[PDB]
Formats: structure tokens, sequence, C-alpha cells
RNA sequence: CCGAGCCUGGUGAUAGCUGGUUGUCCAAGAUAGAAUCUUAGUUCAACUUUAAAUUUGCCCACAGAACCCAAAUCCCCUU
RNA sequence: ACCUCGGAGCAGAACCCAACCUCCGAGCAGUACAUGCUAAGACUUCACCAGUCAAAGCGAACCUUUGAUCCA
């Protein structure tokens, strides 16, 4: 199944947001916005939030 | 008259006397102010640029340069503000414009931009 | 008028002549005979028939719209929000051209409520009168005037006047007793202190760009020049005036009326003033 | 609701209704929408946007809510920095 | 579903008003209506709403729509109804604001 | 209520302006409300019915209707519809006329 | 008069159920969707009544409303 | 057995509807991580709640099946 989880960002900011990924899929690095650097940046899978 | 551990004198020790709170660059004699009750109304500031003693002759004619939309064919520098409805918000707007105009006097075009290199390529006739 | 000789043509007025206005009075329903009886306006049988059908608000069972709605911290402490009732500057001219506020004496809220100016509830939490720029323009009056919150277009109207504006805080004990000082001194109470503001207004009188009572007064020069530079006009030297005492003359911070000091006992049925002399209450009433 | 308290004999207010909507004084009732804080992964950027407004009630919505509160939730409050001071009242309205 | 035309011939429509909602394509949008992602027809200017029968040519780079052109006979022309909102207004006006 | 300062020029300030002396010869007279303004005054009943009332009225409340329909119907480009209440001394005026209502009575010298 | 005595009180229990709901006269006044531990009820809508504000409303001639592959309906210049 | 939602029958031609009923599948999956933010004007499952579409603008890049409130 399917598992949400919450990226945080690695740029430091408090800034976090909710994707879905595979529980049997490795953890999470993705490019994304950060809106208070106003920069795409990296994020990291920090806990997995619940499953879906 | 009654004087608590919080009087003002109290309080601040080196300005104590009563004068010190009442003792007092744009000439506003020099300018020239309307008021059109046009709801927002609308001030006009206007002042003969060339003769503004009190701005320096660079930024006259920096200013002159730049603003020449504004400039009447009296030559004086005419500017208005209409986003208030206070007359003193809109005087005052056009006052900081005054001064914004002298600070950088000291220190849609992408079409105009290809429409003249266009002219520029045609500009090939040489009598 | 025509109207007093059709009386004196009239019968006397008496208590058998009188009527009231037409309309004033409409008739009164009554569930008897054949429109208003039977049914009684009540319908055929159900809840609504007996009078029982449920409260307000409840929708047959479906989750109510006044529930289904999340909750949001619209009124959170609402009644714990500080109100300032406005003064416009119009209203203050108009004051000011009605003779119902003196100009000629320092302004505070007790003058405006004498002069009816403004209205004030310390019950439900105005914490005083915030001077308001609408009617700036046209504002013509050169006063001494103490508020509890001034916008800066309202302080720079008053300034150009000629006039002072000083923003003075009052918590709602001396807020009551400045607004009705009279039943305040039948209460046969000694004038008590007034309060310093709360930690979170304390740097708002302490600005001089706000004119605040606790503020620096050798800053006062230098705010009052900058909004006379920002709004284009030439700072008046109220020094010069001859009204500069009056325009000069501040209430103490712990002062709630302009010549009564904290600790005096009105005595009013005999035009009296008590004053406490030992050393512990004067010292109590002084800080 | 209560139409007559048993200590004071005066009426009521549903504070359900207090915590929930704002009144402008004009009479214009502001709610949020309903599960604008529920399950947002799984939403569309749009219907987020739509969830995030603050929405005016109907008339007999209006009426329902007026009828729950007291005048006291119906009185003019001078806050200091009110959000809502501007709509507090309605400007070049016809009917 | 409550689906179908909103705005039929002749009627004034402001510009954002939805003309039709579909879920095929049984309307096409004309000039000044655009499609949302539902094939919904809104307008895109204010002016009247005409209803008219034109040659349908499909975008290349729909596949299925350029097969079924292919397999058709040589004198054949596909039509679709299209919807169309005429504009009313002039974008703009010049007008005097000073006389300098 | 005291009653206003003498002002050296009127209009005052805030607009305001004493009843001319002596009071002007009109069949009617309009006296100022206790706070000594035009005692016209705007109403609305339903939500939507707009109204003007002229209340304070002495004499002729007739006259004052034929002047007011006179004055108003050029606005309008129809006859003001009215309702005189003679007894009370009052004239109400449907549609909202305030403004050129107090500016007329001040001409007037009311 | 006991599948749970009798009396008093709480108590004017509660009853979406049954029954009843008293002068005269006039006027306007009709079936209708949704939700509901809901279909013997209720709330919203629709209809209905009163008062008020304002300007268009109903009828409709053309024109117009899809491919897959009937009777009519919608819409509105006139009138 | 069903109870919510969606698609088809089932309504020949705006909408609405043959409830009850027949068949199918969804409590999602894939994709992207601007698949952002804002905002005119509209639609709407005949109420409300809820649910849709969206110009212009700003910013990055260069989408195809459900559940309120309270409470945690
Ligand atoms: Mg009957
Ligand atoms: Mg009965
Ligand atoms: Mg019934
Ligand atoms: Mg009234
Ligand atoms: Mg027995
Ligand atoms: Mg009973
Ligand atoms: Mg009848
Ligand atoms: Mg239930
Ligand atoms: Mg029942
Ligand atoms: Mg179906
Ligand atoms: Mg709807």
């Amino acid at each position: 199944k399917n598992i949400l989880v919450r990226m945080v960002s690695e740029a430091g900011t408090g800034f976090c947001f909710n994707t879905k990924r595979n529980r049997l899929r490795e953890k999470l690095t993705l490019l994304h916005y950060d809106p208070v650097v106003k920069q795409r940046v990296l994020f990291v899978e920090k806990k997995k939030i619940r499953s879906l | 008259e009654f004087k608590s551990i919080y009087s003002l004198d109290k309080l601040y020790p080196e300005s104590q006397g009563s004068d010190t709170a009442w003792r007092v660059d744009i000439p506003l004699d020099r300018l020239t102010i309307s008021y059109c009750r046009s709801v927002n109304s609308k001030a006009e500031v206007r002042f003969h640029l060339a003769t503004a003693e009190w701005i320096a002759e660079p930024v006259r004619q920096k200013i002159a340069i730049t603003h020449k939309n504004k400039i009447n064919r009296l030559g004086e520098l005419i500017l208005t503000s209409e986003s208030s409805r206070y007359q003193f918000r809109n005087l005052a707007d056009c006052l900081q414009k005054i001064r914004d105009m002298i600070t950088e006097a000291s220190q849609k075009l992408h079409r105009i931009r290809i429409e003249n290199m266009n002219r520029e390529r045609l500009r090939q006739k040489r009598i | 008028a025509r109207a007093l000789d059709l009386l004196r043509g009239l019968p006397r007025v008496s208590l058998a002549n009188l009527k009231p206005n037409p309309g004033s009075k409409k008739p009164e329903r009554r569930p008897r005979g054949r429109r208003r009886g039977r049914k009684c306006g009540r319908g055929h049988k159900g809840e609504r028939q007996r009078g029982t059908r449920p409260r307000l608000g409840f929708e047959g069972g479906q989750t109510p719209f006044y529930i289904r709605i999340p909750k949001y911290g619209f009124n959170e402490g609402h009644s714990f929000r500080r109100q300032y009732k406005p003064l416009s500057l119009n209203r203050l001219q108009y004051l000011i051209d009605l003779g119902r506020v003196d100009p000629s004496q320092p302004i505070d809220l007790t003058q405006l409520v004498n002069g009816r100016g403004v209205t004030i509830q310390p019950l439900k939490r105005d914490y005083g009168v915030q001077l308001v720029e609408e009617g700036a323009d046209t504002f013509t009056a050169k006063v001494n005037i103490e508020v509890q919150l001034a916008s800066e277009l309202a302080i720079a109207a008053i300034e150009k006047n000629g006039g002072v504006v000083t923003t003075a805080f009052y918590d709602p004990r001396s807020l009551d007793i400045v607004c009705k000082p009279v039943p305040f001194f039948l209460r046969g109470q000694p004038i008590p202190k007034r309060m310093l503001p709360p930690e979170e207004l304390v740097p708002y009188y302490t600005d001089a760009k706000n004119r605040g009572y606790l503020a620096d007064p050798a800053k006062f020069p230098e705010a009052r020049l900058e909004l006379a530079r920002k709004y284009g006009y030439i700072l008046p030297d109220i020094t010069k005036d001859e009204l500069f005492k009056m325009l000069c003359t501040r209430k103490d911070p712990r002062q709630i009326f302009f010549g009564l000091a904290p600790g005096w006992v009105v005595n009013m049925a005999d035009k009296k003033i008590l004053k406490p002399t030992d050393e512990n209450l004067l010292k109590y009433y002084t800080s | 609701l209560t139409y007559f308290s048993a200590r004071k004999g005066k009426r009521k207010t549903v504070k359900a209704v207090i915590d929930r909507f704002l009144r402008l004084h004009c009479g214009l009732w502001v709610r949020r929408k309903a599960g604008y804080k529920k399950k947002l992964w799984k939403k569309t950027p749009a219907r987020k946007k739509r969830l995030r407004e603050f929405v005016f009630c109907n008339k007999t919505q209006s009426k329902l809510l007026d009828k729950m509160t007291t005048s006291f939730w119906k009185r003019r409050n001078w806050y200091v920095d009110d959000p809502y001071q501007k709509y507090h009242d309605r400007t070049n309205l016809k009917v | 579903r409550r689906q179908g035309i909103k705005k039929m011939e002749g009627h004034y429509v402001h510009a954002g008003n939805i003309i039709a909602t579909q879920r095929h394509f049984r309307w096409h949008p004309g000039a000044h209506v655009g499609v949302g992602k539902n094939k919904c027809l809104y307008a895109l200017e204010e002016g009247i709403v005409r209803y008219t029968k034109e040659v349908y040519v499909p975008h290349p780079r729909n596949t299925e729509a350029v097969d079924l052109i292919t397999r058709l006979p040589k004198g054949a022309v596909l039509y679709k109804t299209f919807v169309h909102v005429v504009p009313a207004k002039p974008e703009g006006t010049f007008k005097l604001v000073a006389m300098l | 209520i005291p009653d206003p300062p003498k002002h050296e020029h009127y209009p005052t300030p805030s607009g305001w302006q004493p009843p001319r002396d002596p009071p002007p010869n009109l069949p009617y007279f309009v006296r100022r409300s206790r706070m000594h303004n035009i005692p016209v005054y705007k109403d609305i009943t339903h939500g939507n019915r707009q109204m003007t009332v002229i209340r304070k009225v002495e004499g002729d409340i007739w006259a004052l209707q034929k002047d007011v329909e006179d004055f108003l119907s050029p606005l309008l480009g129809k006859t003001p519809v009215t309702q005189v209440n003679e007894v009370t001394g009052t004239l109400r005026i449907k549609g909202y006329f305030d403004q050129e209502l107090k500016a007329w009575l001040l001409e007037k010298g009311f």
C-alpha cells in the first residue's frame, strides 16, 4: 500500500509538506518549492504520518 | 502641582525644561499647491523646475530629462496625487514623489525594442 | 395657530374625549369566531399544533448548520480586546464650533464626555477615545487634546493647527472615574492612582511618534518636525503662542484629573477637598 | 434555546454559534468552510483554496443566528486593529 | 448531473460565465470561448453567444482524430457545433487626461 | 446645551450656520433642533424605503410642502411623493434628500 | 383491579399519539424537492400571506441547442 | 442482500426525473512535487452543508472514486 509522509525542507526552514509513497519504496528525497526561501530546495522524508 | 515617581521629570531627568518638548527641506512657500475635490480627492504640486534654486543644477537637468512628461509648457514641473480622500495624504505623496525624484536624479518595452531594431535594420538608404 | 382657534370652537378636552393616535393601537387578535377560532392558527395535528416542535436550530436530526461549521476563533478573547471610541476631527471641530468643547482649556476625556462629544462605556471594554483622521482637511482649531489612541494624520492635523495632542492610557477604573467623576465623588472614596499601561501597551505610550504621555519629551520636537516635513506644513512655534501654558499643561501619569492629586477626597456637599497628611498614605498615593 | 433563563429571566445565547460565526454589524454572518482542515493531502488546490475562504451566510441562516444570539453580540465594537472593520458596513447597496 | 447549455444563442454573457457544461464534446469552443478541465465551455469575453456549424480540423497531436480523418473519403469534411462569444464592448477608449 | 459661540465668519469650519436674524417671512418656520441643527433626518423602513423628514415645522406645512415639491421636482424629474403630518408638524419625502434639503433650508435662512 | 401493592409527593411527569380548541363580516389562499434512529414528526426549499422598494415580467416569430445512429422542450424581438 | 459515491440501462429532442430496480467499480491507483499563490465572473445533484469551472495577475517550470462537527 501507500503511506503519507512528511517531507521536511533541507534548507533549514520549518517548512514541511505531505506526500504519498509506497511503504516498500525507499525513503524519499525530492526537489520542491520553498515558499519562505522562494526557491526550489531539497526535502527529505522525516517520519511516517499514516498508512493509507 | 502633583508629581509622582512616574512624573516626566523623574522619568527623563536629562530633559526637564518645558521648552525642551517644544523647541523646534523642500520649500513649501516656493511650491504651488492646489486641491481639487474630484471618492478620493486630488492634490497638485507645481513648481518652476528651472528656477528651483533649492535644487542643484545637475539634479535639475536630470529631472528635466527623465520626467519631461510631467513638465508644463511653462517649464514648471507638475505632479499630482489622487490616492486618498485626505488632501494631507495626497500632498504627502506629492512631496515624497518630489523627494524620490531628487534622490534618483542624485543617483511592454520589449516590443518597442524589437520594432526599433527592425527600424534600424530598415535604416539602410544612404542618400 | 388655527389649531388653537379650532380648540376654542370645540368642546372641552376631558377624559371622555381622549383617543389614541390612529395607527398606534393595532387590534388584539384572539381565537374566537369562525375566522380565528377552530384550529386557532396552529394547523392540523402534529408537533407544531401540539406546541412541542423541537428547539430553534434543530433540523429534524440532520446535523445542524450551526454545528456542522467548524469552530473558529472569530470571537476568542472578544471581552479582553480593548475598544476605543472614535472621535473624528470632524466631530471635534463640530463640538468646538458649537461651543460644547472649549478649546481654551485642555481637552481630555472628561471634557469630551461633558460636552457629550463621545460616549464611553468602560463596562463594554472601552479603553477611551481614538483620534480619527476623518475631517483632517477641514480641521481649523487650536486645541490641547488628550486621547488614548491617535492616528498619524490626526496628530498631524492637530499639530499643524498649532495644537498639542498626547496619547494617555487609562485603566478601566480610572477611565470610569474620568468619564463620570460626579458619581465617583458621591462614592466618597479617595481619588485613586492612575495605573500604568499593561506591558503590551507600554511601548506605544512611551513612543514619541505616538505622542505617548510616558514618552521622552526631548524627542517630541523631532517627531513633530518629522510630521510637518511629511505632511507639508510649517510647524508653528507654540512657545510663542499666548496659550502656550494651556497647550503645555499635562496631567501627571498617575493623575486622573488635572488639578486633583491621588488620595484626595472631594466633599461636594460643602465644596471642600480633604487631603491626607499621614506619611504612609502620602507615599502610597505618590507611588 | 433558552428564551427565559431561570435565574435572570433573560434570553440566552447559543455559544455554539459564537464559537463558529463572526457577525458583521450590518447583519452579515461570516464563517469558515466545513472540512477546511480535514485531509488536505487528498484535495485539489482549487478545492483547498475554496475551503480556506471566509464565507457569508444565507438570509435564513443569518436570521437563525440572529435569533440564537442576544443583542450583546450585535453591537458596535471598536476594536483596535480589527481585520473586519471595513467589512462591518455595507456601501453602495441598492435594496 | 444538471449538465447542458446554460446560455442559449443571443444571450448576453459576461466574461467568465459558463456557457455549457458537457460530458463529451457536444459543443466545441469557438471564438472567445474557453474550455475547462471538465470540458465546460465558458466565455472569455463579454458579448453575445452564437452557435454555428464549422469544419472540424483536429489538432495533429490528437492521434485518434487524425486516424479518423485519414480513414475518411477524399471529399468528406467533418462538421461540429461551435459556440462563439461576439464581443460587445471595445477593449477601451482613449481619453484626454491632461492638456500639458 | 450651550448656545453656540459667535463666530467672525460663517459658515463655521464644521459647516454650521446660525439661523438668520430676522427670521424669514415665509408662511412656515422650521425650528432648529436643541443642538442647533436643521431638523432634517434620513429614515429607512423595510430595509428599502428611504425617506427624509423635515420635522420641526410651524405654520403652513402645506406651503412648505409646495416649496419642497418645487425644489425637488427638477432633481427627481417628477414631483416627489410626500406625506404632510399636520398634527406633528412634519413633512416626509420619499427618497434621501437630507443634504439637499439642509442646504435649501439654510439658504431660506431657517 | 399484582409480570410486581397502595397512598402522598416530585407532578400541571412526559406523550412526534387521540380528542377538544367558544362573537360577526370581508379578503388573499393548494400537493411540491432534500435531509433526518426518518417516512404518524421536523428543518430547509417550493408554495402561501402582509408590508415595502424598484423595473420589467409572462406569452412568444424567426435564429439557435450532438454525435453515437414521436408528442414535444428550452431560449426571446414583437405583441 | 442493500444503505455513500461514481459510470451505464432510464427516460428518443434544455434540465429534472422510471424511486423501488439491473449491471459495473471506488473507498483508489498512476503521475507530478508550482500537479503553486492569488483572483473577475459563473455552474451546481432541485434547501443548506458540500461539490465544480475559471479569465486577468504573481511565481515556478517549459493530471487521468468518497465522510461534517466535536475531540485528540
Ligand atoms: Mg377561514
Ligand atoms: Mg386536534
Ligand atoms: Mg403535519
Ligand atoms: Mg427610523
Ligand atoms: Mg389491591
Ligand atoms: Mg400534556
Ligand atoms: Mg376568496
Ligand atoms: Mg443518524
Ligand atoms: Mg413521528
Ligand atoms: Mg444514473
Ligand atoms: Mg445548488
